[PDB]
């Protein structure tokens, strides 16, 4: 049959504005045809490290649900977005569980991201009390408490805010420089998988 | 508890600091390579900030007892950011220092000697003195230089020096330190693990110790250069005296390496220059620092990033914008290396570009260290890192293998000694001045030199270490020594000794890493990774780990040897002592003409 409703991936790898890390944005792609063709002539991309599936045999595979992550982060933690990985991000921003099924997606934005006065609307949580459980977001921006003394909500001695800037600028390391990350997580439940690939004759 | 509390008051801080000083390290290049008032302005407002917010922290920190802290990492990060420095002063003496500082600066960039009969022709130091005591071999000339210059210097700053002086030793007893000495031997200080343990008060016999078998090097040097200079001048200097002070080739015999032509060994073989060469094949500066980067990964050490390329001025702009003609490597922060070089297409910019890439390596390797930790091991590592490739690279097989030097080169005896008695006069002749300079200084700073007999104490010591009389008798009521750079502007000088030291060490052992089976001044590291490595794995600790530790990472031995150093100047050794038979070696402390 003839090929129409395609999933929105020209929404996902090119927004006008992405996300920050500690509050990633999350579409869900239900009930569309998958043409994957698109993500991988987007850009050219610094890792699409595929975990549990092939690159190739995606348009081939049918899912049921695809969860496209979006979010901002430095260069030198894009090695964090993976299973079993630990640092900042991992641990207190965005988690992938032990049993990922999916991909990751990372490329660098420094014409879009990148000032020079300083980018300082990308955020992440450097500050938690507990390390993050796989695929969840805390949005709070509750004070820091590291001592014994409560803080009273005021930020001061042993008390730090939870989320710091990302000051990205054009002339920095390539490590260090804005990297946007998109994460194909593909789930199977028992109910019919409705986002498989394109079909020809 | 007291140290997770440390971790997270480090951890908020790293974040904040490498913002700030970001942006005080780009303003200080906007202003450094783009002159005027607005990026000056800019840059005082970037760097006030960043003093500002360090000093808020530094408050913060000091409130940390260290005694509690188990982990030497943040023992020593803490360390690193509990330094007030010279904020430990109330704001009345903190403002005096700061002005005698000032003015003490302003006096120097300022100085004026004028020519006695001539009241048009006055000479400032910096555009023509230094031109007078590099070039000229006129005797009465070079007297009046010296003399006039440590008159119009000295006379001005002997008072501002008496309470600098008393300003510094309350400083460094507000920061717990026995006197202003002991705060610049607390650089060399390391507190660690058993047998890695460095205190303040061994430094100094340590520069002893190395100074007590330099001493024959530099007494056949002496004898050599004074009777080459015996045959410049016929009748002012003596055999079995001293060197008279203003014929060194510098204003203050810091360096020896202007006595080269009065001093050359075999006149008639030539130097190895190769600026002709390089003309000949139409390099650029872009091209020398290619070459100074294949050398980089040629050894193992990582490419150079494209920021660098970028952001980087390696030429002088002439596109309307006044910059310092200083070579400088920048560490910005956040990976941005950079390297400000005005590079003309010769020899000697050619090795001061492996100096300061050899610095932005360095700075490169220990990037992955905390914010605190991005430093040298100690003053002189920094410094010697670069050293050793000026050195490795300015060799006949390197030079043989880039194609700047013919293929079929022959290299005799005699190029290799004039090279080392070049090598000599600029290296061996600056250690017993550095080591009497920092001696005089830790002895005033420490009272043991009684305060109305300074000037009295310091010619002494030019006779008996240096080797070096005064021209004419100096009182009290002059200031000989503030007349130098380093000293009337607040600077350490026992760096340089160290930096001499730790060159020649980690030279040899890269060459045993390198199984480099000849002399050593003839060595190059040039495709040996393994060499690479073993550097690699001290310039990556940065001041994360005591300094006697990166040293025997690197060279096995745990404190300065000079073994390296003598085993270097050799061949020039024993053609010293060859030609040093019939005359007599040593000096004689009474003043003899
Ligand atoms: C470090 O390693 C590099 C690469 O192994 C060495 O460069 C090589 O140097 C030799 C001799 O200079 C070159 O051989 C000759 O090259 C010319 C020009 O192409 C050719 O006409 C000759 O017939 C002969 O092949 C060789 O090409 C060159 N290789 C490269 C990749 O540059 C370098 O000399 C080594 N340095 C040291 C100090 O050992
Ligand atoms: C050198 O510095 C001057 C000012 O310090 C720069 O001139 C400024 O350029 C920007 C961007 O074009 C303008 O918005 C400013 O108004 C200019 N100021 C002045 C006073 O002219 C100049 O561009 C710098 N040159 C380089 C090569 O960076
Ligand atoms: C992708 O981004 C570029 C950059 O502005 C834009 O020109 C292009 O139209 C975008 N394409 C889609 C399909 O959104």
């Amino acid at each position: 049959p003839n090929i129409t409703n395609l999933c929105p991936f020209h929404e996902v790898f090119n927004a006008t504005t992405f996300a920050s890390v500690y509050a990633w944005n999350r579409k869900r792609i239900s009930n569309c045809v998958a043409d994957y063709s698109v993500i991988y002539n987007f850009a050219p991309f610094f890792a699409f490290k595929c975990y549990g599936v092939s690159p190739t045999k995606l348009n081939d595979l049918c899912f049921t649900n695809v969860y496209a992550d979006s979010f901002v982060i430095r260069g030198n933690e894009v090695s964090q977005i993976a299973p079993g990985q630990t640092g900042n991000i991992a641990d207190y921003n965005y988690k992938l569980p032990d049993d990922f099924t999916g991909c990751v997606i990372a490329w660098n934005s420094n014409k879009l991201d990148s000032k020079p006065s300083g980018n300082y609307n990308y955020l992440y949580r450097l500050f938690r009390k507990s390390k993050l459980k796989p695929f969840e977001r805390d949005i709070s921006t509750e004070i820091y408490q590291a001592g014994n003394k409560p803080c009273n909500g005021v930020a001061g001695p042993n008390c730090y805010s939870p989320l710091q800037s990302y000051g990205f600028r054009p002339t920095y390391g390539v490590g260090h420089q804005p990297y946007r990350v998109v994460v194909l997580s593909f789930e199977l439940l028992h109910a019919p998988a409705t986002v498989c690939g394109p079909k020809k004759s | 508890l007291t140290e997770e509390n440390a971790k997270t008051f480090l951890n908020n801080f790293n974040q904040e600091a490498e913002d700030l000083s970001y942006q005080s390290s780009l303003a200080s290049w906007n202003y450094n390579t783009n002159i005027t008032e607005e990026n000056a302005q800019k840059m005082s407002e970037a760097a006030a900030k960043w003093s500002a917010f360090y000093e808020e922290q530094s408050k913060t920190a000091q409130s940390f007892s260290l005694q509690e802290i188990q982990t030497p990492i943040i023992k020593r990060q803490l360390q690193a950011l509990q330094q007030s420095g010279s904020s430990a002063l109330s704001a009345d003496k903190n403002k005096q220092l700061n002005t005698i500082l000032n003015t003490m600066s302003t006096i120097y960039s300022t100085g004026k000697v004028c020519n006695p009969k001539n009241p048009q022709e006055c000479l400032l130091l910096e555009p023509g003195l230094d031109e007078i005591m590099a070039t000229s071999t006129d005797y009465n000339s070079r007297l009046w230089a010296w003399e006039g210059w440590r008159a119009e210097v000295g006379k001005q700053l002997r008072p501002l020096y008496e309470e600098y002086v008393v300003l510094k030793n309350e400083m460094a007893r507000a920061n717990n330190y026995n006197d202003y000495g002991d705060y610049w031997r607390g650089d060399y200080e390391a507190e660690g693990a058993d047998g890695y343990n460095y205190n303040r008060n061994q430094l100094i016999e340590d520069v002893e110790r190395t100074f007590a078998e330099i001493k024959p090097l530099y007494e056949h040097l002496h004898a050599y250069v004074r009777r080459k200079l015996m045959d410049t001048y016929p009748s002012y200097i003596s055999p079995t005296g001293c060197l008279p002070a203003h014929l060194l080739g510098d204003m203050w015999g810091r360096f020896w390496t202007n006595l080269y032509p009065l001093t050359v060994p075999f006149a008639q073989k030539p130097n190895i220059d190769v600026t002709d060469a390089m003309m000949n094949q139409g390099w650029d500066a872009e091209r020398i620092f290619q070459e100074a980067e294949k050398f980089f990964v040629s050894v193992g050490l990582p490419h150079m990033t494209q920021g660098f390329w970028a952001n980087s001025m390696l030429t002088e702009p002439a596109d309307g914008r006044k910059v310092v003609c200083h070579p400088t490597a920048w560490d910005l922060g956040h990976g941005d290396f950079r390297i400000k070089m005005c590079t003309k297409v010769t020899m000697d910019n050619f090795l001061t570009a492996h100096h300061e890439m050899g610095h932005i390596q360095y700075d490169m390797a220990y990037a992955r260290q905390p914010f605190l930790l991005r430093n040298g091991a100690n003053e002189g590592f920094h410094e010697a890192v670069g050293e050793i490739m000026s050195l490795s690279a300015a060799t006949p097989k390197h030079l043989k293998s880039i194609g700047l030097l013919p293929s079929d080169f022959q290299e005799d005896s005699e190029t290799e000694i004039n090279f080392l008695l070049k090598q000599a006069l600029t290296i061996v002749g600056t250690l017993p001045f550095t080591y009497m300079l920092e001696k005089w200084r830790w002895m005033v700073f420490r009272g043991e030199i009684p305060k109305e007999q300074w000037m009295k104490k310091w010619w002494e010591m030019k006779r008996e270490i240096v080797g070096v009389v005064e021209p004419l008798p100096h009182d009290e009521t002059y200031c000989d020594p503030a007349s130098l750079f380093h000293v009337s502007n607040d600077y350490s000088f026992i760096r340089y000794y160290t930096r001499t030291i730790y060159q020649f060490q980690f030279q040899e052992a890269l060459c045993q890493a390198a199984k480099y089976n000849g002399s050593l001044h003839k060595c190059d590291i040039s495709n040996s990774t393994e060499a690479g490595q073993k550097l690699l794995k001290m310039l990556s600790l940065g001041n994360s780990e005591p300094w006697t530790k990166a040293l025997e990472n690197v060279v096995g031995a745990r404190n300065m040897d000079v073994k390296p150093l003598l085993n270097y100047f050799q061949p020039l050794f024993d053609w010293l002592k060859e030609q040093n038979r019939n005359s007599f070696v040593g000096w004689n402390t009474e003043w003899s003409p």
